């Protein structure tokens, strides 16, 4: 198979995203929810794991980190500390709202998923770290949690099969930097969300000292399906290491901007073209796109028309998959205007703990207001350019990255039109 | 109201590499010494995931 | 935007605040949800509770949670300083924030900033002499697909014009609270021009289940 997307429905693990249907119990358990989940319980950690990481599914949260390994570090012996799972549903990355429908439009599937992740790796609580914005969404997880504990799937002797699990709602208080794992881990703790340093490791160290793993919603979630339909069934999708589907949300400058469920290596126009009515103009009124919010670097209009996607060919066209958050810009749009309003937010989320980037993120955020302004020089390009290499890979958390790299974007395709803007600002104001 | 002194020995500072040479040379001049022992700094046991422990009292309220 | 702390006869140690009875049994099952010897892991919850019940947080409150989890002040202080829900100063009845992050940008926030600033003859930062709104600008809040969009208290409005925010104000100066939601043709996520998918019936139970299990 070399061309990708198209998805059938009946293939849709997220049904019901759009909210259609019933999203209690009663309309879920129609839907196949909850579904032989004491088979699945009984047949051990270590078949669950192998159904995991045979379909090949990566991490969606945006690191794209193999989930069966990371699963399996856990995989270990306890030694009189309890474990636990915990969720990342904080959702802060500008342009990624899938966690909201997926929690707002489908709880139980998150709740299944949190059962058969802790039986997966022995875990003994569930522990879900909701943003502290999404008032009416976790209070209809809340919802969900008692109608599955009233039901006897969660709980003391868990759907019958002897596991005692418990599944806990923590709400955010309003700090994107939470949504860092070893953050939220402090987080969730009564501390500052300040992220902490690796080794140790969060299987070995993590919430209140005990042994943790922090799993993100999507890759929660489509977990009882994997275990269900099969791995062979999810890695039939996609190229290879880049197995699944995946929810894209479509925004920006474009005719319906939406969020839909898609085979991972679809093309970027096809699924524009198709799912979101295309851009405004036409496709030939595109600028850029910034693919995976706004952690990832940017790419002109002469990329997007042959782009996959998928993490490996986005790696390949220098920029990343991310939370596959499509931010779309056509040529009505101040390039420079929207990076800078970018950097403003990552200078008003973060933590300053580290010195790279309490520091450097404030000084990119007044250079390129310098540069919205046009009140600078070339050499400040080059400058800049030095500035932001010298945060990337010199922090303790990957913030700095996320805040260095769409500078580099911006420059590295953009010199010409931040050279113009100087040398007009410079030929007009003197 | 500068500070005046009669000691010629006031500012005088010698630097050798070890015990033993600095000992002899104070014995070959005829001064009447005394000799203090270096004092290292021993060794500590350094863990950052002390700060996380699940039941000891090395946890850190804040960071 | 301070975060020092001056002394004030509106805000002092001295002012009076304590929790109700119904809200120290939430804040025991809240003690109870954590394990023992991490009491200090309920320091968020609770005073978000206590904002809950008065609406803002004076140095009283703060002292408070100090008190009945037995942890310092000063890690209090810490938490609500670090985090920006918590109010150190008391906001109107209706807390109007509006998201101006580049998704929403793109798609005409300022126009609704405006909007709003002209309706309520405010600006941004600054409170109604009434004491019924405050008007402040906000990062992203998870709804990019639906900008622009703001969100007043627990609720929000999504896909707003702004004959659709002057609306919502108005309707919002009456006393009655509006629909939390999108103010399109559309309900929640779904593409304007129809459903380009899920448009088929979900198969149900024991669909495509592997042998063996
Ligand atoms: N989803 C969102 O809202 C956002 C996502 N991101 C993306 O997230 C990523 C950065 O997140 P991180 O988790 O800090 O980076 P990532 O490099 O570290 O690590 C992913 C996971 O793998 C684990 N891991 C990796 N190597 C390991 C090893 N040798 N031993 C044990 N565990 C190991 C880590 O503990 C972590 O849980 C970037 O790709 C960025 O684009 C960034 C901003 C927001
Ligand atoms: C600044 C920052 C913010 C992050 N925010 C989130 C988030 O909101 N949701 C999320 O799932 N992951 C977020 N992550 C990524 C997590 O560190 C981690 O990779 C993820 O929670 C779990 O990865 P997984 O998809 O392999 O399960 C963030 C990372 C950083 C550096
Ligand atoms: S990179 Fe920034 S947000 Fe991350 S630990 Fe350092 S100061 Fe905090
Ligand atoms: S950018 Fe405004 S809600 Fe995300």
């Amino acid at each position: 198979k070399t061309s990708f997307g198209s998805l059938k429905d009946e293939d849709r693990i997220f049904t019901n995203l759009y909210g259609r249907h019933d999203w209690r119990l009663k309309g879920a358990q129609s839907r196949g929810d909850w579904y032989k989940t004491k088979e699945i319980l009984l047949k051990g950690p270590d078949w669950i794991l192998g159904e995991v990481k045979t379909s090949g599914l990566r991490g969606r949260g945006g690191a794209g980190f193999p989930t069966g390994l990371k699963w399996s570090f856990m995989n270990k012996p306890s030694d009189g500390r309890p474990k636990y799972l915990v969720v990342n549903a904080d959702e802060g990355e500008p342009g990624t709202c899938k966690d909201r429908e997926i929690i707002r439009h489908d709880p139980h599937k998150l709740v299944e998923g949190c059962l058969v992740g802790g039986r997966a790796m022995g875990a003994r609580a569930a522990y879900i770290y909701i943003r502290g914005e999404f008032y009416n969404e976790a209070s209809n997880l809340q919802v969900a949690i008692r109608e599955a504990y009233e039901a006897g799937l969660i709980g003391k002797n868990a759907c019958g099969s002897g596991y005692d699990f418990d599944v806990f709602v923590v709400r955010g208080a309003g700090a994107y930097i939470c949504g860092e794992e070893t953050a939220l881990i402090e987080s969730i703790e009564g501390k500052q969300g300040k992220p902490r340093l690796k080794p140790p490791f969060p299987a070995d160290v993590g919430v209140f000292g005990c042994p943790t793993t922090v799993a993100n919603v999507e890759t929660v979630a489509v977990s009882p399906t994997i275990c269900r339909r099969g791995g062979a069934w999810f890695a039939s999708f996609g190229r290879e290491r880049n197995s699944g589907t995946k929810l894209f949300n479509i925004s920006g400058h474009v005719n319906n901007p939406c969020t839909v469920e898609e085979e991972m290596s679809v093309p970027l126009k096809e699924l524009i073209e198709k799912h979101a009515g295309g851009v405004t103009g036409g496709w030939d009124n595109l600028l850029a796109v910034i693919p995976g919010g706004s952690s990832t670097p940017l790419i002109p209009k002469s990329v997007c028309e042959t782009v996959l996607m998928d993490f490996d060919a986005l790696i390949q066209a220098q920029t990343g998959l991310g939370t596959a958050a499509v931010i779309v810009m056509d040529r009505s749009t101040d390039i420079v205007k929207a990076i800078a309003r970018l950097i403003e937010f990552y200078k008003h989320e973060s933590c300053g703990q580290c010195t790279p980037c309490r520091e450097g993120v404030d000084w990119m955020n007044k250079v390129m207001a310098r540069f919205v302004r046009g009140d600078a020089r070339p050499a400040e390009i080059d400058s800049l350019w030095e500035i932001s290499k010298q945060i990337e890979g010199h922090t303790i958390c990957a913030l700095g990255d996320g805040a260095a790299w769409p500078v580099q974007g911006l420059i590295r395709h953009f010199r010409p039109e931040l050279e113009e803007r100087m040398q007009r600002f410079a030929q007009q104001h003197q | 109201g500068w500070a005046s002194t009669a000691d010629p020995l006031s500012n005088l500072v010698l630097t050798f590499s070890t015990k033993e040479d600095a000992i002899a040379f104070a014995e070959k001049n005829g001064w009447s010494y005394d000799v203090e022992e270096r004092k290292v700094p021993k060794p500590k046991s350094k863990s950052y995931g002390a700060n996380f422990s699940w039941n000891k009292r090395t946890r850190v309220s804040t960071k | 935007a301070l975060f020092v702390h001056r002394d004030t006869p509106k805000n002092n140690p001295e002012t009076p605040f304590d929790f109700t009875p119904e809200n120290y049994k939430r804040i025991e099952a809240i003690v109870k949800n954590y394990p023992e010897g991490h009491k200090a892991a309920a320091v968020l919850p609770v005073l978000d509770l206590a904002q809950r019940q008065n609406g803002w947080l004076p140095i009283s409150a703060m002292n408070k949670v100090a008190e009945i989890l037995q942890v310092p002040p000063m890690r209090v202080y810490e938490v609500a300083t670090f985090y920006t829900m918590y109010n150190r100063k008391p906001v109107g009845k209706y807390h109007i924030q509006v998201c101006t992050t580049t998704p929403c940008m793109l798609r005409n926030s300022d126009s609704i900033l405006e909007a709003i600033q002209k309706k309520l003859g405010i600006k941004v930062g600054e409170t109604t002499p009434d004491k019924l709104f405050t008007l402040i600008e906000v990062e992203c809040l998870g709804a990019c697909v639906n900008a622009p969009m703001v969100q007043i208290n627990d609720n929000y409005y999504e896909d707003l014009t702004p004959k659709d925010i002057e609306e919502i104000i108005d309707e919002l100066k009456a006393g009655k609270i509006p629909k939390p939601g999108p103010r399109s043709g559309r309900f929640s996520c779904e593409p304007a021009g129809g459903l380009t998918s899920l448009t088929e019936p979900p198969k149900g139970p024991g669909f495509g289940v592997q042998a063996g299990l």
